[PDB]
């Protein structure tokens, strides 16, 4: 049974950092390209990051370039996210998603309304 | 060639022999006399002297050497002698030859490379239709107008080894010193007629099935999807169908005309012009679409595709790969003397002779369709 | 292509002449 | 064969693959292409443009839920056919792999809307990077490029907080402007060109391109466009099929 | 609030799954240890069924084990027989998105659906001689992804909406409308008895359902990713699964728990069909790597691979009597094997 | 709503956790008989003779 629990959301001042984990369970970690997937109060989903099998490939969205930093450890099965100068705007719930398929690059209906294989969120305010 | 220099020496001796029986003999008293030796013509001479005779001229290897002459004596008795008192008059016909760039590196090593490049191409030929034909997932019309060319080229390079296999027959035939056949042969009715209008009819299956390939690429590039069954039935009435009405008429007009032997010595230049016509015309349409799809090609490269130095490395590429497919090369060459004459004589020959290998490799062996195939049936192969 | 068609002309014209005459 | 039956059977079968042989004519005559776009990205107004080109027999209904639409267009005689996903679940992984062999997927982007252009770049990279659409190529429809002018032009609009790139940006030499246009709008149409560029040109081999194209709100050659890059995607196919490209 | 009841769906699944622990006392291999092996199972393919012109997207074998209808996405459905490779029928479609396809167990009627949200049945005895599109049922909000008539008058269909529904052909409308996935809906099987019928979906899960009755009875998980086919043991008290996580997996309904998983290291590609033999010993599925692979389905051990497709495998079915396997593939052909 | 559709996937779980469940080793067992009993009946199992095939 696939499941994802995040940790680690909290009020926070402006300028500040928090650091987001994920544990999942069910499935091969090492064989799965994770996402970050933020949704905002009075707003639909948004893709915020995405890191590869190995953690070679990383990408982010623009309003977090330079600030977030997304990895992953597959020996124990944990994915994180360090959000570095936190703003006002980035104030939403988090979800921690997973590609549908393993092995493969696309990561389809990551940012669904409905997504099967994602987490149940936490709350991030500044 | 032989059938030419053959024909010349019926003409030469019709005339000598007219000659011979038309003109009295002087009737003199210690005179030589006349005789037929299928050599020189031998009639009377001037007794009491050394008159010199001229040396045969029908012969194709006498033009090189001048007007040579033999002298041959006329006694006052009309008594012949012979050597070792067997036969053979004795002399006055042994100052003829000479054997005089050369037969040998102009001639056999082009007849070789010639045999070889042919019996190459055809093996090839024949192993890429195998592979086309066995494969079911290689049966588009693509690869049955491939199908098509190869047989044509096969049937080529057949026709080529079939004229030299008879010729080389006659020659075995000749080699037990007996047996003249030859001339029966020149009756044009299946020794001669049928083998060259054969080779006439492959040849132009070869040049008007190029012409095929050429214009089903080109319409494949440009103009739009049209019915299959159609397109492939007029390809294969134009491929197989067309050569047959410029060759026949060929055929039935040499044979009343110009029949002479099989048609083999064009005394008349413009008698050509109703083979060679329409077979350059095939050549002339395809060096345009070889242009053109040669553009087609370099406005791709030239694109919003990536700019780099494989406008140049790859277009190379692809030309010469256009190259055999097109029979481009004909056009390319068709100014000839001593080393010009043996590269003239060499590159364009050899060209002709493995072009077919060149397009078996490039569009039957070196296709990624199937050397996928083959490597499935590998695959399959392996856990049996 | 002349080749062979020019060397079997010349054996037989030669063979021709040297065992008639 | 044993008559009758067994010769009702073989030439029964022989009607039915004579009308194949019919239907397939037509089959590969026609072109097929996939409509994908958001819901502000403006394919019904695209659609529409495009529809004048070409018990109850017309039925003006449909259904409710449809889930389909269907859009045929003619441009000198190819006959265009055009799908447009209705009524159908948030989540395509599964319902899009049925468009594997298409000529191509227009997809359409409401290029104005800086708010979520990551969401169009990020499907854009989804379909592109697809196992079963990785031989398919994609024309790219910059949609509401008047919308986009104004919006450069009357200001208070700040492109560079959204993508932290516009900055050390240039406009490309290649750049073909309409004479009157603010140099501000040719360096944001560009930049939005070169980030879909940019998703396009890595991965992909050479099996699949990606043609871009500024249709604003007017523009009734969009068929014609269309056109054209099917007419090049075809015949670059060919090409790759005899191996000269 | 939510949060008690997130904490009593976490109690409760917690009780389930020790309920299931405490059942499992020894798995299904340590039982079938002993067992003598089937070997290498080898087929050859008797007869390969040509004419569609774009990618086969579901085929059913009909009752009398003899014909077959296929459907295509160039808008068409073709019965053939598979003796002779006749084909007998060639229906044109309304629309060319066709995923899926059903053949009556009388041999009366067809099914067809996709994504127009609508499922077509085609009336095959007609007294014209023609077929004509006898009902459509429509009400799914998502497209139809598989359809099993019941009789001549009930048809089970579930759609890309996350729901199954069971209809009455003759009124068309939905009779029963079974809800509970949270993901596409990909493969029903019915039972033998026609009773009970399980569906996989896109929420990597499986439920066990009542005809009659309208509820989920059983919830089976432990796939890792979407489930792509289902097929039901012949005795009706288990079924294997086949997803995209490159495995099969055999579940039991009284266990309520998987048995047997069905994987290799080699095998990274997704399963698209699954099937059971006669007797259910071998596991038949298709994969996107273009071959199908039996499987003994009581040691988990490959016996065979049926490689010949050129390209992605898309339908597989065994025949009622079990006399052979037919395969249609995205290469438009299909394929009859023994 | 999200507090209705958890009540009633709480009620689901409640109707599916209170089901009678027999041993795995009992329900192998059975599977294995099932096998055993219709081995001899499988053509594609044990092949028939090439006779009674209808699609040689």
């Amino acid at each position: 049974q696939v499941q994802l629990q995040e940790s680690g959301g909290g009020l926070v001042q402006p300028g500040g950092s928090l650091r987001l984990s994920c544990a999942a369970s069910g499935f091969t970690f090492s064989n799965y390209k994770m996402n970050w997937v933020r949704q905002a109060p009075g707003k639909g989903l948004e893709w915020v990051s995405d890191i590869s099998q190995s953690g070679a490939s990383i990408s982010y969205t623009g309003s977090v370039k330079g600030r977030f930093t997304i990895s992953r450890d597959n020996a124990k099965n944990t994915l994180y996210l360090q959000m570095n100068s936190l703003k006002p705007e980035d104030t939403a719930v988090y979800y921690c998603a997973r590609c549908p398929a393993p092995f493969t690059r696309d990561c389809f209906d990551v940012t669904s309304t409905t997504y099967a294989y994602r987490g149940q969120g936490t709350q991030v305010t500044v | 060639s032989l059938w030419e220099t053959v024909q010349k020496w019926r003409e030469y001796r019709r005339q000598c022999q007219r000659s011979l029986t038309e003109d009295p003999p002087p009737a003199t008293d210690l005179f030589c006399n006349r005789t037929f030796d299928e050599y020189a013509c031998w009639p009377d001479g001037e007794p009491g002297s050394f008159v010199n005779v001229s040396c045969p001229w029908y012969l194709p290897w006498a033009s090189s050497v001048p007007q040579g002459h033999v002298y041959r004596f006329c006694t006052a008795e009309g008594l012949w002698l012979q050597k070792d008192n067997s036969s053979l008059p004795w002399r006055d016909l042994s100052e003829c030859e000479e054997s005089k760039s050369s037969p040998e590196e102009q001639l056999l090593f082009l007849y070789i490379i010639y045999t070889v490049g042919y019996a190459l191409s055809f093996s090839a030929l024949v192993i890429a239709s195998a592979i086309l034909l066995g494969f079911r997932h290689l049966h588009c019309t693509r690869n049955y107008i491939h199908l098509n060319l190869f047989a044509s080229f096969i049937l080529r390079a057949l026709s080529v080894f079939i004229k030299d296999a008879a010729l080389k027959w006659m020659y075995s035939t000749a080699a037990q010193q007996h047996q003249w056949d030859g001339l029966l042969s020149y009756q044009d009715s299946l020794s001669c007629r049928l083998v060259f209008l054969l080779m006439q009819y492959c040849v132009a299956a070869n040049y008007y099935w190029l012409l095929v390939e050429g214009v089903y690429l080109y319409t494949l590039l440009a103009f739009s999807v049209l019915s299959e069954q159609w397109i492939f039935r007029l390809y294969v009435s134009i491929g197989w169908g067309v050569p047959l009405l410029f060759v026949v008429p060929w055929g039935i007009v040499k044979y009343l005309y110009e029949d002479e032997g099989c048609w083999t010595r064009n005394s008349n230049m413009n008698y050509w012009l109703i083979i060679r016509l329409p077979i350059l015309f095939a050549i002339g349409v395809n060096f345009l679409i070889f242009v053109r799809v040669i553009c087609i090609v370099v406005s791709k490269l030239k694109a919003n595709l990536m700019c780099k130095t494989d406008i140049k490395c790859r277009l190379a590429k692809s030309t010469l790969t256009l190259i055999p497919l097109l029979g481009t090369h004909e056009v390319i060459f068709a100014h000839a003397r001593g080393t010009l004459r043996f590269i003239k004589l060499f590159t364009e020959l050899s060209f002709t002779s493995f072009q077919g290998l060149m397009v078996a490799i490039l569009y039957c062996f070196v296709n990624n369709e199937v050397q996928l195939e083959f490597r499935k049936s590998w695959e399959r192969w392996r856990l049996e | 292509e002349g080749t062979f068609t020019s060397d079997v002309s010349s054996y037989l014209e030669g063979q021709a002449a040297k065992e008639f005459i | 064969t044993l008559s009758a039956e067994d010769k009702a059977a073989v030439e029964r079968s022989k009607m039915i693959e004579k009308q194949l042989q019919k239907d397939k004519q037509v089959y590969r005559a026609t072109h097929r292409l996939l409509l994908l776009g958001a819901d502000n990205s403006g394919k019904s107004t695209i659609v529409k443009q495009m529809r004048i080109y070409h018990q109850q027999d017309v039925l003006r209904t449909r259904v409710k839920t449809s889930g389909i639409f269907e859009t045929k267009f003619q441009v000198d005689k190819v006959n265009f056919h055009m799908f447009d996903v209705g009524a159908q679940r948030d989540e395509r992984r599964k319902w899009i792999q049925c468009f594997n062999d298409v000529t191509a997927i227009i997809f359409v982007v409401d290029s104005s809307d800086y708010n979520r252009l990551q969401e169009a770049l990020n499907d854009f990279k989804s379909i592109w990077n697809n196992r079963w659409l990785r031989t398919i190529s994609v024309i790219l429809f910059l949609n509401k490029q008047d919308l986009l002018a104004e919006k450069v032009l009357a200001g208070k609009s700040k492109i560079e907080d959204y993508f932290p790139e516009f900055a050390r940006y240039t406009t490309p030499e290649d750049a073909t402007p309409e004479p009157g246009e603010d140099p501000r709008v040719t360096r944001a149409k560009y930049f939005i060109r070169d980030e879909f560029l940019r998703i396009s040109t890595a991965s992909g081999d050479g099996r699949h391109y990606c043609y871009p194209h500024f249709t604003c709100s007017v523009d009734t050659e969009n068929a014609r466009r269309i056109f054209n890059d099917c007419r090049d995607i075809i015949q670059r196919m060919h090409l790759r099929q005899y191996e000269l490209l | 609030e939510l949060d008690q009841l997130r904490q009593e769906a976490e109690q409760l699944k917690n009780q389930i799954r020790d309920a299931r622990k405490a059942c499992a006392d020894a798995t299904l291999s340590q039982i079938t240890n002993n067992i003598d092996p089937v070997g290498r199972i080898q087929m050859r393919t008797r007869r390969t069924l040509r004419g569609h012109l774009a990618k086969i997207y579901a085929m059913h074998w009909g009752t009398d084990s003899r014909l077959l209808v296929s459907a295509s996405q160039d808008g068409k459905l073709i019965i053939w027989d598979s003796y002779t490779t006749n084909k007998v029928h060639a229906i044109p479609l309304r629309s060319s998105w066709v995923m899926t396809c059903a053949y009556a167990p009388s041999g009366n009627y067809v099914a067809c659906g996709g994504l127009d949200n609508i499922c077509s049945i085609y009336n095959l005895k007609t007294r014209e001689g023609n077929v004509r599109v006898s009902r459509e049922l429509a009400g799914h909000t998502g497209y139809l992804s598989c359809c099993r008539f019941l009789d001549d008058n009930q048809i089970v269909t579930s759609s890309g909406d996350t729901t199954c529904a069971l209809w009455d052909i003759e009124t068309g409308q939905q009779t029963t409308t079974f809800t509970g996935h949270t993901g596409d809906v990909m493969s029903l099987s019915l039972a033998p008895d026609t009773r009970l019928f399980v569906s996989g979906a896109c929420d990597a899960s499986a439920k066990l359902w009542d005809v009659r009755e309208g509820m989920c009875r059983q919830t089976f998980t432990g796939h890792e990713s979407d489930i792509n086919a289902i097929c039901f043991f012949p005795n009706g008290n288990a079924f294997a699964t086949g997803s995209d996580d490159a495995t099969c997996r055999l579940f039991d309904l009284r266990a309520d728990q998987e048995l047997m998983t069905y994987s290799h290291d080699n095998i990274i590609c997704g399963i698209t069909s699954v099937s059971f033999s006669k007797s259910g010993r071998l596991l038949l599925a298709g994969y996107d790597d273009f071959n199908c692979n039996v499987w003994d389905a009581l040691k988990a051990d490959r016996a065979g691979v049926l490689a010949g497709h050129d390209n992605r495998v898309s339908c597989l079915g065994v025949t009622d009597d079990g006399m052979a396997v037919a395969t249609g593939s995205w290469d438009s052909f299909l394929k009859i094997w023994n | 709503a999200s507090i209705a559709q958890a009540r009633k996937l709480v009620e689901q779980l409640k109707m599916e956790a209170n089901i009678d469940r027999i041993k795995v080793s009992k329900a192998a067992a059975d599977l294995m008989a099932y096998c055993e009993a219709h081995a001899k009946e499988d053509p594609l199992l044990t092949p028939v003779p090439a006779s009674e095939n209808p699609f040689r």
